[PDB]
């Protein structure tokens, strides 16, 4: 009861603000697949 | 090795023991026709049987549209750059991931393994 009617003031929510990163994440995230991919090729190429 | 069959039935010609001349003859179990054979092994089992695929690959698989195509890998008979390439295709291989080539030349299908 305490909890709630304190969050009566607080508040939460969820939404594309919380889902969404940033651009220097972004590119981080690219760069580490783009090397993941060159390496999945490059022991595709010993293999065969 | 192979199979031989009689001229006169026409069946499978089994071996069987000549016990005077110490030789090997092929007589059939229908008419009483006999010969004298080449091979000399009755009986032949190889257990590795790693067969090069270079004899069971057709050289037609190059008008497959789904296959992937090279240029760095040009043949070594007409010198064509074109070249389809493909993995083994064999089941009851234990291991294998080497590649197989053939050339995309009409009627030139050399078909090699780097
Ligand atoms: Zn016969
Ligand atoms: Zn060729």
């Amino acid at each position: 009861t305490v909890i709630n009617n304190w969050l009566l003031i607080e508040g939460h929510t969820i939404g594309i603000g919380d889902s969404i990163a940033d651009s220097k994440t972004y590119q981080d995230i690219q760069n580490t697949i783009k090397k993941a991919k060159q390496d999945v090729i490059e022991v595709i190429e010993k293999a065969h | 090795v192979g199979i031989r069959f009689c001229q006169e039935c026409n069946n499978m010609l089994y071996p069987k023991e000549d016990k005077e001349n110490r030789i090997l003859l092929y007589a059939c179990r229908n008419c009483d026709y006999q010969q004298e054979a080449d091979n000399s092994c009755i009986y032949v089992n190889k257990i590795t049987h790693e067969v090069d695929e270079l004899t069971q690959i057709i050289a037609d698989v190059s008008q497959d549209p789904t296959l992937p195509r090279t240029e760095d890998h040009p043949c070594q008979k007409c010198g064509h750059k074109e070249a389809v390439f493909f993995q083994s295709h064999s089941a009851r291989a234990e291991d294998a991931m080497r590649l197989y080539y053939v050339c995309t030349a009409p009627h030139c299908g050399h078909r090699w393994t780097e």
